[PDB]
């Protein structure tokens, strides 16, 4: 019954403030010690900030103070984490976590809240196809330029799932980001078979179906 | 400053195996350390605390140890269930800040695999849109690491290509991956053959898959 | 005389309530017990429970973090409680610079601004913001010594006029301490209630506290003895408990004795943790209706956990 | 300022019995 | 492992200033007399003296006899002496020296911080007497502080009189060599208190709620002076292992120790054990102070719970 | 096996000087309170000091304050009454006392120890027959004596026939006189018809002074 | 000031009679009432405190009571032991001063009986030492209670006399009196008639011994 959850995460653009909450239920959060830890995307975990609300004592990783205040408010059992001056270098997934007086190991965390810190400008996909080569072939789609993460793919609706590998997008130079969605299926099923790739960026609210075929020749 | 080095950075792994992860703190921290799990997209999740304390909840194969600053993860028989990300943690008396380890990537152990590569040239529709991608597919291969290069008409490319790699797929345990070769339209014009060379272990020599511009 | 506080806790004229003693008899949780009773018994009041104990228990014993700035107990709608954090206090004083921050440590800072806070008060009833102020206090000595602050500062104040606008300001000052003084010394305005053990060193300690503020002219007509193990009402063993009780009822009977005109209140050893509301509003509920180890034996173990 | 004067009261005394001190 | 006494501390031939304390009634008057007691029993030829910091004072009660603003030494000891300022009577002194006006004690015999004042006035005086001789003094002070709050205003007042004198000396515009002399001297004494040989901080408390919390933030707050503490005394302890009452009140305590155990793992834990009897007078004192050098026993020395004098 | 005694009594001339001691055993006088209460001859209880270690305390009469201080050693287990400015009215018997910290009754008492102040030099009495009269009752009972006079301090003893005698005697309390000195008269009644054989002699002594007189107290001639 | 008022100054008493005697508070004292016995010579002894509370040791024939500001001790059935002088003592709480009352002798009564009077000329030895003595002895009467006045030459003399008394006599319960008339031997010698005049409640009229100076 014991539970921690964050909220807050959101898109701010370098130089902006953010303030993350994490609601404790299931214990009297006055009695623990309450610490942020985030980790950026691909990388380890980083401590950024501990309280301990029956001391009012508190502390900072190195890479934040200066920028960052942490607090709690034990009326709400609520605790959270006010970041000013963000960077692009911020950008991470926030755990709150929960420590006890005696033991400052972490047993709760929370599931997260995602930060993205970018001056990038929301914006839709494009969807282009990569058609079968002209045994087994292979095809599928790019999905190019879009701000902020994430992206749905789908293969037929949901139908061809066997084979499919959508990989991990890439933040580009431009500040948006690109991801391809391949699959494999029988060299014979190319002019029988029909193949279509059905995009969902919700954060712009696009949705775009892609049919892939081979090269007319 | 403070450090917690934790080894090795990954290793491969078969259900069974014993497997060892170890964090070297910086100096004494006495058995103030705490162990953790993480799985991709879910939070870490606490295996042990006070160096070798198993905490409530978590299976009896999962041990710690301390000797000195040297601290020691041990699985006895892994499970399935237990290919993870691992990471130490120190919380000494004397010091407000909290150091974790690198983290320990556990992934599964399977024989070599070569990959099957393909090269898919910029769309027509995309060219339309004033830009040029041209993406190489490696597909279902093992160990992963592997090295992929790109040539157009025969000179090397270096700053404009990306990678990204799947994780390791839940069936047959192998990686995929693409390398995006990001040029102008009008740079991509400017030049007839492009093909990329692949290098892996499961292979003899390096394969190449190439096109030529515009030839169908 | 009854033994119970029934007649504080239902009181209609006291403003100003003390509450102290020796080291750890239990002040905070005969403070926090008392606060509870006169706001569950006078609703149409709002109270304050001030802690003046410097390293302050009162967010401890609640559960929740309480300061400066006086905040409602939860569970409570006419009950506040306020723990000053001096250093903190200093900074909103001198934004109306390093100096503040000198002060913030300085021995007696605690019991100035714990006073000051009496003064704002003053200007407000004057004027036209609680009811009644509790006052958790520091142990014995360092509690005398805040109470002496009225005249301490009058003669302080008729010195530093002598040697000296700036005029103005010292006679406003000299005439709320004077204020400060009377209503200290009024027994139907205040009261100083003392919470002790039944053991040797508590008994002496309290003995010098009482003739104490009975110099200073404050009332004095209230003791809680806390953590009395009562025992054979247990039910009939246990060398440790009936040694211990042998040596209490001893003293007890001292007690018992010499303060005859005084509510001589006996509170039971818990065997659970008096702290939150629920536990603490079961414990002071013997302060009003006197505990009966013979009846309500059982609440000893009734604690919540 | 009327808490200043109260601190600078109590603050010239406590810095003047050091001052007489032997 | 960290040994559960305080024999290092006991056997030290370095340490000058042992302060001792923690939340109000854990037991701090009768740990401080069992310090003093045995160092002064294991160091024969050195003089301690015992100082009360809290005003209101308990050493004359824990003792049976009278003590006062001048050490006196504790009857059937040598070498331990002790000492309870009474703030009017040590002005009224200070009032006849100064005219060697009249109304010092009247005025300043109540002010809050007075207690403290006179108190740090006394480690002023030892100080400069063990380097400037000149009069009475000690090799090492035992301080029984007064609870928690007001014992923290104390260890700052080094600092605090220190960072004040940085600016008053040109307010001002022989009383300037006064302020060299006390800056001087603060300074000497901000030097040896947080130095870890000369000066540390023995915590008492016990296995109960609000005593852990209380007790943390007094370490937390200790250690950001820069004053050592290692050492923790864990007192009245029932080591219960019928009666529902000790078997109930003991989980409740054994809860805590393990708890307190596992964080201070860097720390002196000594476990002192409930006395049925009254913990006064030299003997008792001292029979109860042998356990802080060598760790109690619930099982081998049970019966010393017991064997208290009543007289 | 509680008790208190008093010692530090004896004569002092006005404006003089004098330190009593009660020294305590059988409890530490240090967490009880010690009272010094004074009987003048042939009057009531006065209490005169308190002093209470345990609470730093002390407390006086009006009649004593200012020149009297009460004290206590608590390594030595003995309390003190320093008396200064000594008067004649200070003259008595001071016993000291125990009180308890919850009960200021007082349950143990020394046995006392004299002061006396006066001005009065030392000097043995004069010892005068009073003889028994020549109308005595015959075959009745007669009267005689010894008169006991101008002496200073008390006491004096008077014994009849070196203790022989002791039926019919009466001794009676010594009076001061106007002068400063003490005296009584010691009789005795006997029958009227042996005072012709019978021997009748008062011994008188006086310690302070050394001196030692008989007197035989007979019939006067004519 | 404050005061302790005890009444009677004395009473007199058989063996097995019930004694009360009281003592008034100028004030509210509460309960803090204290009541000795003492004997001839000897130390006060404890009898009752808090009013009403027996003293350890006490024979329970003694008891105390409290009525506002009015305090009784009773001696239920006297014994010949509780012959002697009793006190009453206040300590009230509030006050640091102790006070007592006036005390209270309680002798043992007897018949009435009328004293034997004798008259003693001053000896010639010390009427050469320049002043004269005349003594009236007032032998085993009782009650105490006596008038004895001098006449010289029928002159009543007044304020040069002393007075002396016993204790009551332990075989027979009486009392004795010396009555000492001090004069010059200038003044001794200017007179010739010396009387002392006896009254007592056992003569039926007052007796008169005399003598005249000079005459055998
Ligand atoms: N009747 C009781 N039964 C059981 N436990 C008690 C009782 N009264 C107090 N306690 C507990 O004993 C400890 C001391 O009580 P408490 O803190 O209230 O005393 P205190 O006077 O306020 O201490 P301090 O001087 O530091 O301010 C607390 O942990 C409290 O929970
Ligand atoms: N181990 C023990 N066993 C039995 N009784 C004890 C023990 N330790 C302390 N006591 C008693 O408990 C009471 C509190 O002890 P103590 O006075 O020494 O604590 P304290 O910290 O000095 O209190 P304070 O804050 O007022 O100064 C005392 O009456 C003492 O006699
Ligand atoms: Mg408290
Ligand atoms: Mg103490
Ligand atoms: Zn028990």
């Amino acid at each position: 019954e014991v539970q921690l959850v964050e909220s807050g995460g959101g898109l701010v653009q370098p130089g902006g403030s953010l303030r993350l909450s994490c609601a404790a239920s299931g214990f009297n959060l006055y009695y623990y010690s309450i610490h942020w830890v985030r980790q950026a995307p691909g990388k380890g975990l980083e401590w950024v900030a501990s309280i301990s609300p029956y001391s009012s004592s508190t502390s900072y990783a190195d890479s934040v103070k200066g920028r960052f205040t942490i607090s709690a408010d034990t009326s709400k059992n609520t605790a959270y984490l006010q970041m000013n001056s963000l960077r692009a270098e911020d950008t991470a997934v926030y755990y709150c976590a929960r420590g006890r007086w005696y033991r400052r190991a972490l047993d709760y965390w929370g599931q997260g809240t995602l930060v993205t810190v970018s001056s990038a400008s929301t914006k839709g996909p494009s969807v282009f196809p990569l058609a079968p080569s002209s045994g087994t072939a292979a095809l599928g789609c790019l999905v190019k330029d879009y701000f902020p993460e994430p992206v749905t793919v789908s293969w037929n609706s949901g139908a061809l799932t066997s084979g499919v590998h959508t990989f991990p997008a890439v933040l580009q130079s431009s500040g948006l980001y690109s991801l391809s969605s391949v699959v494999t299926v029988p060299s014979s099923s190319l002019g029988t078979q029909t193949y279509i790739c059905n995009v969902n960026h919700k954060p712009s609210n696009t949705k775009v179906d892609k049919k892939v075929e081979p090269k007319s020749c | 400053d403070i450090q917690m080095t934790q080894s090795p950075s990954s290793l491969s792994a078969s259900v069974g195996d014993r497997v060892t992860i170890t964090c070297r703190a910086s100096q004494s921290v006495s058995s103030a350390v705490a162990w953790y799990q993480q799985k991709p997209g879910k939070a870490p999740k606490l295996l042990i605390y006070s160096a070798s304390s198993l905490y409530s909840g978590v299976p009896s194969r999962f041990s710690g140890s301390r000797s000195g600053t040297d601290f020691t993860l041990t699985i006895s028989s892994l499970q399935p269930e237990d290919f993870a990300t691992y990471y130490c943690q120190q919380y000494p008396y004397y010091s407000s800040l909290i150091t974790f380890g690198q983290g320990t990537k556990v992934e599964i152990k399977r024989t070599v695999a070569a990959p099957s590569v393909f090269i898919f040239p910029p769309s027509d529709s995309q060219l339309k849109s004033g830009t040029a991608s041209v993406v190489c597919l490696l597909n279902n291969f093992y160990p992963r690491e592997a090295k992929v290069q790109w040539k157009v008409d025969n000179a090397l490319q270096s700053g404009n290509s990306q990678e990204s790699v799947t994780e390791q797929d839940s069936k047959d345990s192998t990686y995929s991956l693409s390398s995006t070769l990001t040029l102008s339209k009008a740079d991509y014009e400017k030049h007839k053959v492009y093909a990329c060379e692949v290098t892996h272990q499961g292979l003899s020599s390096p394969v190449t898959k190439s096109f030529n511009r515009g030839e169908c | 005389v009854e033994p119970n506080l029934h007649s504080l806790i239902t009181s209609t004229t006291h403003k100003w309530i003390f509450v102290g003693g020796k080291g750890g008899v239990g002040k905070t949780t005969s403070s926090c017990s008392i606060a509870i009773q006169m706001a569950l018994s006078q609703p149409n009041k709002q109270f304050l429970l001030i802690s003046t104990n410097p390293a302050h228990n009162l967010s401890d014993a609640f559960g929740e973090k309480f300061g400066k700035d006086a905040r409602k107990v939860t569970g409570m709608n006419n009950l506040s409680c306020m723990e000053i954090d001096p250093s903190a206090a200093l900074k909103d004083m001198n934004d109306m610079g390093a100096l503040a921050d000198l002060t913030g440590s300085i021995p007696g800072i605690d019991e100035a601004l714990s006073f000051m806070e009496v003064m704002k008060h003053i200007k407000r009833q004057e004027q036209g913001t609680f009811d009644t102020v509790i006052f958790d206090t520091a142990p014995t000595g360092h509690t005398l010594r805040f109470l002496q602050l009225p005249n301490t500062l009058s003669k302080l104040l008729e010195k530093f006029g002598e040697i000296t606008d700036i005029s103005g300001k010292l006679n406003e000052l000299k005439a709320n301490v004077e204020t400060i003084r009377q209503q200290f010394t009024d027994p139907d305005l205040t009261t100083f209630v003392c919470v002790c053990i039944s053991e040797f060193l508590s008994l002496y300690e309290t003995e010098r506290l009482i003739q104490e503020l009975i110099s200073y002219d404050m009332d004095v007509n209230s003791i809680i003895v806390n953590q009395l193990l009562f025992a054979e009402n247990d039910q009939h063993n246990c060398k440790r408990c009936q040694a211990r009780w042998k040596m209490q009822k001893k003293y007890l009977d001292q007690i018992d004795e010499l303060y005859e005109d005084f509510h001589v209140v006996k509170m039971p050893l818990c065997a659970g943790e008096i702290r939150g509301l629920n536990n603490l509003t079961k414990f002071s509920q013997f302060l009003n209706k006197e505990y009966n180890p013979i009846t309500d034996g059982k609440v000893i173990y009734e604690l919540e956990d | 300022r009327w808490r200043v004067y109260l601190l600078i009261v109590l603050l010239v005394m406590l810095l003047f019995i050091f001052l007489i001190m032997k």
